[PDB]
């Protein structure tokens, strides 16, 4: 945390103040009730209230003027990587779960391959709510988790 | 016809998949641009 | 006849419902295999009945403040100061306590025979036969555990917890209390809503 | 029941097995096969049977038009803009409500269709029942007091064919009423009255 936050950064107040001008130059050649003049004020809005929220969800940044992440595990950053990445893992856990849901429920049957090319979508639309609770996994895990034959 | 379901369900479950998804990405971006993170708690 | 939690549809296999409040209630398989559900019956009952009390001790404090019969803080404010030793004294102690009382009923569920060691000396014990249902000094009134009375316990329990989460989700985007949000909604109940809250 | 020197939409054709006439409105008309299997079949029916009858509660919406026209009345507003007004709490909860409710009302039929039973019950008052046996024809006091749904084939049939019939003639009209607002931008009765004045040169071209 050598950083200084982006609030009170120099840098990083020269960089919103020079993309603006940047977009605002553009602004000249459309004049004004315009298409393209709605767009790029748009674009300058939409610029103005990135910054203001990195600011506002207190982010340090570095002496380039742009934010950096703590990933390190400190409780003021969690926003920066712990608390998406949990999200993700729910996610990948999910898919997973309910991609291997489907490959057991097949398994024992017919052409075990014919549903593998040509989907079972009322199987399919049966099993994915089960990935809300997958991580319910971990009491699978305490019986039948992973085969004993390897 | 059955068939035409069947026709349906095979790689073009992945596009209709992927396309729905893309769909779903863009909207979150559009109602939540530049988001670089998480900041709800 | 059995309860259907869905009309049409019918009721999960491993779902006897020979088990009190069983309506075929598991969509999504978790029950399937029988020891998951012999687990999944004694949390259920667990998480229903620390709901009750927390709803119950939740609720009818903030009650009966705004009727003025006494007055204490809200449930969500309970916890800035305001007591005869710290938060962490109460901790370690609120922990030395759940932790042996429970590192306790676990072994009632994996192997019924932890009745006796009471108290230190043997000479007291506890008599009986259900997991989750002791017996003995746990019922001083001896209301006939009957099955059915069961069913009451965990229909309680169940409603206790739609109650918690409302509460707790409540709380934020409220701002308030339960109580109050009660009487926001009775005093105008089509212009509050979760619509003009959110 | 079927019939087969029943009338076709097409009177040359030849139509398709699956349309047996013995379903109620059949004139053997699926050029895509869409009822070409039992069971697409049976959902296809349900879901004709619903739109009509939704489309005709709609077709009251072309009836207003007309009281407001030259009656007058609170109906003035146009359906067309409709949506978008103040009266009582705000169209969102409104339509909240609604979901709710609605619901509860095919989270309902739906266990209907995919089942025989359920009719059997009033969840509250076990007793009170109802019947009426086939399909989108629940039957009982709330949907059947005057008991007219229950009867025989022949006359059921004749009974049902109108119910599908106007349904359809029906769902035409409120799309021609959506349509026609776009392109005219006015009432669908003004478009009416305007037809008559000038068959001639009021239609889709006049503009
Ligand atoms: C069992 C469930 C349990 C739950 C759900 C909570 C929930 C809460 N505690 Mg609590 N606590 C719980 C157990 C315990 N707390 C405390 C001690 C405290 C303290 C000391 C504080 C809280 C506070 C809070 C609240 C933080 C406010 C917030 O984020 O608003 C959105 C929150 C309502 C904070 C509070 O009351 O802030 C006003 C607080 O300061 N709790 C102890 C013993 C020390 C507990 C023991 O079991
Ligand atoms: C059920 C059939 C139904 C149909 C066919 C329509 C059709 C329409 N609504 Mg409704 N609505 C329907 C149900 C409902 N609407 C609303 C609430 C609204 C609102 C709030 C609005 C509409 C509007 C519109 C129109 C949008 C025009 C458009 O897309 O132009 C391309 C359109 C005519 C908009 C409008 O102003 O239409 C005149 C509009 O603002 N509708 C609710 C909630 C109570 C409904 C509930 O079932
Ligand atoms: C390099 C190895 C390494 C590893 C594996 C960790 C791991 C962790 N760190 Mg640490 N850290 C490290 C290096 C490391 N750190 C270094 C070099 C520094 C110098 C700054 C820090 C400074 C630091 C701070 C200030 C904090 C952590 C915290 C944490 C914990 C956050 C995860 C959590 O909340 O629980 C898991 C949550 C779920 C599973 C949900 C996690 C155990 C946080 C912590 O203490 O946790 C309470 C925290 O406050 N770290
Ligand atoms: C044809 C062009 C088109 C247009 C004009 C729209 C317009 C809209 N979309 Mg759609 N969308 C489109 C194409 C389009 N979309 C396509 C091709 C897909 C992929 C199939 C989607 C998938 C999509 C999703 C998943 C959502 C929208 C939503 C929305 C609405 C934003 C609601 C809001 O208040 O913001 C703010 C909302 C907050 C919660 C804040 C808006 C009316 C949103 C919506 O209204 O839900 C039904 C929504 O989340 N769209
Ligand atoms: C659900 C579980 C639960 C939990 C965790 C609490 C926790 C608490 N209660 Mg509560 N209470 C509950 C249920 C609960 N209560 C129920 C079901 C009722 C009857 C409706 C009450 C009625 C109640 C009253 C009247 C008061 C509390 C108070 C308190 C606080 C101090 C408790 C204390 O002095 O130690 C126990 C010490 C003893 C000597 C006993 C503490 C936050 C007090 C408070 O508001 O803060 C001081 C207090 O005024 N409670
Ligand atoms: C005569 C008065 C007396 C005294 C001083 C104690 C004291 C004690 N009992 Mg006991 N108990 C008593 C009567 C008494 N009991 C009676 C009359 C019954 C029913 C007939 C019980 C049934 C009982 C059970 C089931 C347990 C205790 C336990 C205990 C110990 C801690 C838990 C607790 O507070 O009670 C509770 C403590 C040494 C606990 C224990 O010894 O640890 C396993 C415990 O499990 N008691
Ligand atoms: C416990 C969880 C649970 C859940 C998620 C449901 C969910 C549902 N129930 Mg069920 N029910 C339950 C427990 C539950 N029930 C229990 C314990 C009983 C007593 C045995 C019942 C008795 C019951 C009856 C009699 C009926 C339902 C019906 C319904 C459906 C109504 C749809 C609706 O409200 O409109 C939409 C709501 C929105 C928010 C949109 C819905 C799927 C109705 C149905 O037929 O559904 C198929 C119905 O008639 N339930
Ligand atoms: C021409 C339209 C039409 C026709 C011929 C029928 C005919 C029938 N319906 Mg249907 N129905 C309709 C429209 C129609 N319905 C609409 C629009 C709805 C949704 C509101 C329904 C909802 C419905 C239900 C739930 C049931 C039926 C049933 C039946 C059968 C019962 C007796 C009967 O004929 O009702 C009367 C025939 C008429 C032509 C009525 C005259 C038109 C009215 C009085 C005008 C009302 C004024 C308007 C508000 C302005 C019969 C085949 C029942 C059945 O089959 O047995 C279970 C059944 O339960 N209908
Ligand atoms: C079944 C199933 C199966 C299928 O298959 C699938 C699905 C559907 C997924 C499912 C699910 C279900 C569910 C949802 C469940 C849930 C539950 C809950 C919510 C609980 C709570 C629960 C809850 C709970 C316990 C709670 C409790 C609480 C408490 C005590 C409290 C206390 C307190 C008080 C007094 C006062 C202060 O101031 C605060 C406190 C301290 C805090
Ligand atoms: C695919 C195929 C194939 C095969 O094989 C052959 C064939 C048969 C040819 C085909 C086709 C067919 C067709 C064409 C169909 C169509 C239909 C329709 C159009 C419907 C509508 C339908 C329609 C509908 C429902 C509608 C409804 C409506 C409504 C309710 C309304 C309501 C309302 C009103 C009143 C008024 C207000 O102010 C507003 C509102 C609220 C809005």
């Amino acid at each position: 945390s050598g950083l200084t936050p982006c609030k009170e950064s120099k840098q990083f107040a020269k960089r919103e103040k020079q993309s603006i001008k940047k977009l605002e130059s553009s602004l000249k050649i459309y004049a004004a009730d315009s298409a393209p003049a709605l767009a790029i004020n748009a674009t300058i809005e939409k610029t103005k209230r990135r910054f203001d929220n990195y600011a506002k969800q207190g982010l340090l940044c570095g002496a380039d003027g742009l934010p950096h992440l703590i990933v390190s595990g400190d409780q003021r950053h969690w926003g920066e990587f712990i608390t998406p990445g949990i999200l993700f893992l729910y996610i990948a856990g999910w898919i997973g779960w309910v991609g291997r849901s489907y490959l057991i429920a097949i398994r024992d049957e017919k052409k075990p391959t014919q549903k593998e090319i040509i989907i079972d979508v009322p199987l399919a639309s049966r099993l994915v709510f089960r990935g809300f609770s997958w991580p319910i996994a971990a009491y699978r895990e305490l019986l039948n988790g992973e085969l004993v034959a390897k | 016809r059955d068939l035409k379901t069947y026709l349906s369900v095979a790689p073009v479950a992945s596009t209709l998949w992927f396309a729905a998804l893309a769909g779903l990405l863009i909207e979150i971006n559009r109602l939540f641009p530049d988001a670089l993170t998480f900041p709800f708690f | 006849k059995k309860g259907e939690w869905l009309p049409g549809l019918a009721s999960p296999g491993y779902l006897t419902g020979s088990l009190p409040g069983d309506n075929g209630f598991d969509p999504l398989g978790l029950a399937e295999d029988p020891e998951n559900l012999r687990w999944f019956v004694q949390a259920e009952l667990v998480n229903g009945r620390w709901a009750m009390l927390g709803v119950a001790g939740m609720l009818l404090p903030e009650v009966f403040t705004s009727i003025g019969i006494i007055n204490v803080p809200k449930w969500y404010d309970a916890g800035k100061e305001e007591y005869f030793a710290s938060s962490s004294t109460l901790f370690v102690i609120e922990f030395i306590l759940s932790h042996y009382v429970e590192i306790r009923r676990w072994q009632d569920i994996k192997n019924p025979g932890s009745v006796n060691q009471d108290p230190i000396f043997k000479q007291y014990s506890l008599p009986a036969g259900e997991v989750g249902y002791p017996g003995g000094i746990f019922n001083p009134l001896n209301f006939a555990p009957t099955l059915e009375a069961k069913e009451k316990e965990i229909a309680n329990g169940r409603l206790a917890m739609l109650a918690f989460l409302g509460f707790i989700i409540q709380h934020n985007v409220t701002g308030k209390g339960p109580f109050d949000n009660l009487l926001q909604h009775i005093s105008d109940p089509w212009h509050n809503t979760i619509v003009q809250t959110l | 029941v079927a019939e087969p020197d029943r009338p076709l939409w097409f009177p040359g054709s030849t139509p398709p097995p699956w349309l047996d006439g013995s379903l109620p409105g059949d004139f053997g008309f699926d050029p895509l096969g869409l009822g070409s299997d039992p069971e697409s079949l049976r959902w296809n029916v349900q879901a004709e049977l619903v739109h009509s009858r939704w489309a005709m509660l709609g077709a009251a919406g072309i009836f207003i038009p007309e009281f407001l026209t030259k009656l007058g009345i609170l109906l003035t507003p146009s359906w067309y803009t409709a949506g978008e007004q103040e009266y009582f709490t705000d169209t969102t909860t409104l339509f909240i409500v609604e979901l709710v409710f609605i619901g509860w009302a095919e989270g309902r039929r739906w266990a209907d269709i995919l089942n025989p039973g359920c009719v059997n019950t009033d969840p509250i008052f076990p007793n009170n029942k109802l019947t009426g046996t086939d399909v989108g024809y629940p039957g009982g006091l709330w949907f059947d007091p005057l008991g007219w749904g229950s009867a025989s084939p022949q006359k059921l049939k004749e009974l049902r064919t109108k119910e599908i019939k106007n349904g359809r003639l029906a769902m035409l009209a409120v799309m021609g009423a959506w349509f026609q607002h776009i392109y005219t931008g006015t009432g669908p009765i003004d478009n009416l009255f305007a037809h008559l004045a000038d068959p001639g040169h009021a239609t889709i071209f006049a503009a």
